């Protein structure tokens, strides 16, 4: 079952890449 | 000839993009000048009307004039290839002969008015043409009683339907067409649900001596070539652009998603894997 | 290459027109200093 | 005298939201499509709504339904298709609405890139005939597209407007003489009405106009053909409190009509009588003028109950009816007296007249 | 004051509180504020009503209005993604299918936060993500239709007449709406209609229960159904025809259209024969059925 | 993919250039507008 990760998470991930950047 | 008209034409445009090029070098050069010796010059008049770009214009009347001559003329050679056929190509043959009458190269307000009255005359008996052309274009359903015979005259005239005033007058019969379409691709995908080995098209291809894989690549295949012809239909039938239409957009994408599966590359590994 | 003609035509066009824009300002500029001066010089006149 | 004939308001779908144009479907007389825009109090609630009423009934509901992703700025029927509804939001995409389809969504909404229409979309009008037609729309920042009801991925024609400078027109309103296709009139934020063509040599704007004080909410060209040719004539309100007349002839206005207390919001000619024309009023008053009978005080008036401001007033295409869309989202109709309404035989001569006057 | 101006990341992934949730709502705009949008209409108006606009704010002001179409683009692309995901949520049933589609938006929307506002990138990437988004929202807008058919159907079989043909026309529609999941190519699908399969084997179980006491009834919801030996296998076979009026039905399959993929089907996947150890209250209705055969019989022996 | 983005950093350069310029040009041009409306004003005052 391949699953789109919940928003919340997925914004958190990305927020993560973007400040470390 | 229009091919070379159209070298002719070339090689004047690019001794025109020659001329505005180099006036662009040269004009940086003497606004240089003009910086540097500002003291000796108080007039800053900078506008110069070059003579030959009333000639530029009316050169491009030309260009643009034959292309539009050309693509209607030898359509009318292919697609009217009924006495309305004959007289449609002579009067399209006295309206170019009328307009080359006039001197085209004249360039002079006796020259412009020429050639503007000259187009004009052009243009009106153009659009009677389109009008003696609509006229076969109700004859059309005026004629035809089933969907092939009615396809098969959009498909014979397809390029006269790229025309602008043509599209718009056959609006009712295309609605119809691609219902139709829409229908027969229904079918298709009735047929290719009904999976291969339960399909009569296995038994009898097993009835002469074809073998079994090769046979569902063989349906497969020749569902696929099935939707291909109907695409084919309905971009007749739409002209060009049928991909972002209205009706061909669903068409377009239940296509390409049909398509998608009637691919058998997997049926042919799974042969070669099985086989080795 | 095909871009390097095309780069080369938008730096040089870029200054062709920033030529014409300098003239435009730099004489629209003496124009209205002229106008103050004669402003100047009718103000003092009419008194 | 106007009287009150019906009131429609939906409270799920026109509440808290203003009318932000009017349009009535010329096959089917007895419908109307209103756009509303977004309701600030509603966030979760769809921003662009176009509801389409129905008189021949007494349903207080909306017949039809839709709404889209932005905005609905402006509203129009498609003439030679009965089932499609076009409209102009505010993000410039052309949302196109089809009733046989079971969805409120646009099945269709042109780009927002650079070919297609970027800004608020306030003006959208199909003009031509049933074998050749064009559906025309215009931006607030001067660009003008053409497309085909057909085909909206991308337009068949574009340009932008532009007079003197090349400086944007920031078009506000549009209108289309009777039966033409390649002229044609826009109002600008600026205030200032231009007539241009379409199609041709001298393509784009052709002629300004600089009498009005404010921006231009409306112009409507003259609509009513019959014996003497009146298609030069169109009149413009405005935020300056002033319904201006104007020919595409004269530079300057001909007659101001500023009985206005307040802003002037609409102004459209009746399209049988020729001299009778409505402007909607900022303080809730809707009044018709009838040159001929009175060229200086309305004719008729008549306020809405409330004093809500009027945005958007729409004759009937028979002229025996005037619907307004207040600031509440409530449209409200009035029918017109018959003294008014109908034309005399002579009033066509009388306006000449009363234009000879002038 | 203020100092308008756009530049850097086209994303801001920026912290918002939602009532009721302690966690912080982290929610997706595009880096152009609004006041930059009406910086572009300010210079404008105030230029025609003859204020001297100072030339500072017209350069600010003019920067951004040439990024404004791409500005608007995203905007409504990045709302359009959160209206769609939105609808998503309210339905949990749709999740599994729309789960390829909303990985690629993640996959563009990842791709655009590495992105700055000076990119010559950024005309194919509004685009890109434009385009894909609306195919989000047209997909998820079908599947909420889609889904509410199938829906209605599958309560439907709850209360229809007890006729074959009328439980085979009603899974004959809900097929139909199977087959167009599977050329739209929503992901999970097999796995999505396993559980709408047995969903439907709850109902049809139900209803044969249903069939089975009314069924018994007679012989001594539910419809309106020589030698000893003959007499016992009479009832039998009718009992047989009525059995084999919902096991008889067919399946409901998620790959109709994968021909040509060859994978045998036994009986059990093509029909509901599995249906009659669903039966609510156990076999119990079912040995109630061969029970009344068997009292039948006795008395007439 | 390094000569495209020096490319179109040096079009947007270009344009906002263009920008300056076209205020300048339009701020100077309004200058004289008023101070010529102010001398036809003077030149009548005069008499």
């Amino acid at each position: 079952e391949l699953a789109a990760e919940d928003e919340q998470v997925f914004l958190m991930k990305q927020q993560s890449l973007l400040a470390k950047q | 000839a229009y091919e070379e008209f159209e070298k002719v034409m070339v090689a004047c445009f690019e001794v025109f993009q020659t001329w505005d090029d180099e006036y662009e070098k040269l004009q940086v050069l003497l606004r240089d000048i003009v910086k540097r010796k500002r003291e000796e010059n108080l007039k800053m008049v900078w506008r110069i009307n070059p003579a030959h770009r009333k000639l530029q214009a009316r050169l491009d009347q030309m260009r643009k004039f034959r292309r539009q001559h050309e693509q209607l003329r030898a359509v009318i050679v292919r697609v009217l290839r009924d006495a309305a056929d004959a007289n449609a190509i002579e009067e399209v043959n006295l309206a170019y002969e009328n307009v080359k009458e006039v001197d085209g190269l004249d360039v002079s307000k006796e020259g412009t008015e020429a050639w503007e009255a000259a187009m004009k005359r052009y243009d009106e008996r153009i659009d009677r043409v389109e009008t003696r052309i609509t006229a076969r274009l109700r004859d059309q359903l005026g004629t035809a009683k089933n969907a092939n015979e009615m396809f098969r005259i959009f498909s014979r005239f397809n390029a006269l339907f790229v025309r602008p005033h043509i599209r718009g007058a056959i609006r009712e019969y295309q609605t119809q067409l691609i219902q139709r379409v829409k229908d027969d691709i229904e079918s298709l995908h009735d047929k290719f649900k009904v999976q291969y080995p339960q399909s009569q098209a296995c038994k009898m291809s097993h009835v002469r001596d074809l073998p079994p894989v090769s046979g569902s690549i063989i349906w497969a295949k020749q569902i696929d070539r099935q939707l291909t012809a109907y695409m084919k239909r309905v971009e007749d039938v739409l002209g060009k652009g049928w991909e972002n239409h209205v009706e061909g957009q669903k068409l377009k994408q239940d296509g390409d998603s049909f398509r998608m599966k009637l691919n058998t590359q997997e049926i042919f590994d799974d042969w070669a894997r099985k086989v080795q | 290459e095909h871009l390097e003609q095309e780069k080369h035509e938008l730096r040089r066009r870029f200054e062709n027109r920033e030529g014409e824009w300098e003239g435009r300002v730099s004489e629209l500029e003496t124009d209205v200093k002229q106008l103050q001066d004669e402003l100047e010089r009718q103000q003092l006149h009419l008194r | 005298k106007l009287s009150l004939n019906r009131q429609f308001f939906d409270e799920r779908w026109s509440k808290h939201r203003v009318v932000s144009c009017l349009d009535w479907s010329s096959q089917y007389p007895e419908l109307l499509v209103a756009s509303y825009n977004n309701n600030e109090d509603a966030p979760h609630e769809p921003d662009g709504v176009a509801l389409v009423w129905n008189m021949k009934y007494k349903k207080t509901t909306p017949e039809y339904v839709f709404h889209c992703q932005s905005a609905v700025m402006s509203a129009t029927f498609a003439k030679f298709h009965p089932n499609l509804v076009v409209g102009g939001t505010y993000s410039g995409q052309i949302v196109l609405w089809d009733n046989r389809s079971n969805k409120r969504t646009p099945v269709q909404r042109t780009p927002l890139s650079a070919a297609a229409h970027t800004h608020p979309v306030y003006c959208v009008n199909v003009v031509g005939t049933q074998n050749a037609h064009n559906l025309i729309s215009i931006s607030t920042d001067g660009k003008i597209c053409s497309w085909s009801l057909d085909m909206l991925s991308h337009p068949q024609d574009s340009m932008e407007l532009v007079h003197k400078q090349s400086k944007a027109v920031a078009v506000t309103s549009m209108s289309f003489p009777v039966g033409d296709v390649n002229n044609f009139v826009v109002g600008s934020e600026e205030g200032s009405v231009y007539t241009a063509c379409r199609h041709g040599s001298k393509a784009g704007i052709s002629e300004m106009f600089e009498g009005h004080q404010g921006p231009i909410t409306g112009i409507h060209c003259h609509a009513a053909v019959g014996a003497v040719d009146f298609s030069h004539l169109f009149v413009t309100s405005s935020f300056d409190w002033t319904v201006k007349l104007w020919t595409t002839k004269n530079n300057k206005p001909l007659y101001s009509f500023e009985d206005n207390a307040d802003y002037v919001y609409d102004v459209m000619w009746s399209p049988t009588h020729p001299a009778l024309f409505a402007c909607v009023d900022g303080m809730g008053r809707l009044d018709l003028w009838n040159l001929n009978n009175d060229t200086e005080v309305p004719t008729a008036s008549i306020s809405v109950e409330g004093n809500p401001a009027l945005n958007r007033v729409r004759w009937t295409h028979s002229g025996r009816e005037i619907a307004v869309g207040d600031s509440e989202g409530q449209i409200v109709i009035y029918d017109v007296g018959e003294q008014i309404a109908v034309p005399r035989n002579d009033e066509w001569a009388r306006f000449g007249r009363t234009l000879a006057e002038i | 004051q203020r100092n308008l101006g756009v530049s850097g990341r086209i994303f801001t992934i920026e912290s918002t509180r939602v009532r009721g949730r302690t966690g912080n709502v982290l929610k997706l705009k595009v880096n152009f504020l609004p006041e930059i949008i009406t910086l572009s209409k300010e210079v404008r108006n105030l230029k025609w009503l003859g204020f001297r606009v100072p030339l500072a704010i017209v350069n600010k002001a003019h920067q951004a209005n040439q990024l404004y179409p791409f500005a608007i683009s995203l905007i409504e692309s990045v709302r359009t993604y959160e209206r769609t995901c939105e609808k998503v949520e309210e339905r949990n049933t749709i999740s599994l299918l729309v789960a390829g589609l909303k990985k690629e938006v993640q996959a563009l929307i990842a791709e655009g936060i590495a992105l700055v506002w000076e990119s010559y990138k950024l005309d194919p990437y509004v685009q890109r993500l434009a385009e894909t988004v609306f195919n989000f929202q047209e997909k998820v807008d079908d599947l909420l239709i889609i889904e509410e058919k199938i829906d209605l159907e599958v309560r439907s079989l709850e209360t229809c007449m007890y006729d074959h043909k009328t439980f085979s026309e009603i899974l004959n529609r809900v097929q139909k709406a199977v087959d167009d999941l599977n050329l739209h190519s929503y992901s999970n699908l097999p796995i999505w209609v396993n559980k709408l399969d047995m969903e439907i084997e709850r109902i049809l179980g139900v209803r044969l229960q249903a069939g089975l006491r009314a069924w018994t009834q007679v012989l001594l919801p539910g419809g309106e159904p020589p030698p000893i030996e003959e007499c016992r296998y009479k009832l039998y076979q009718e009992m047989f025809a009525w059995k084999m009026v919902v096991l008889s039905l067919p399946r409901i399959q998620s790959q109709r259209y994968q021909v040509g993929v060859h994978y045998e089907l036994t009986e059990e996947e093509k029909f509901y024969r599995n249906a009659l150890t669903r039966m609510p209250d156990g076999p119990v209705a079912l040995e109630e059925s061969y029970s009344a055969v068997m009292g039948i019989v006795s008395e007439v022996e």
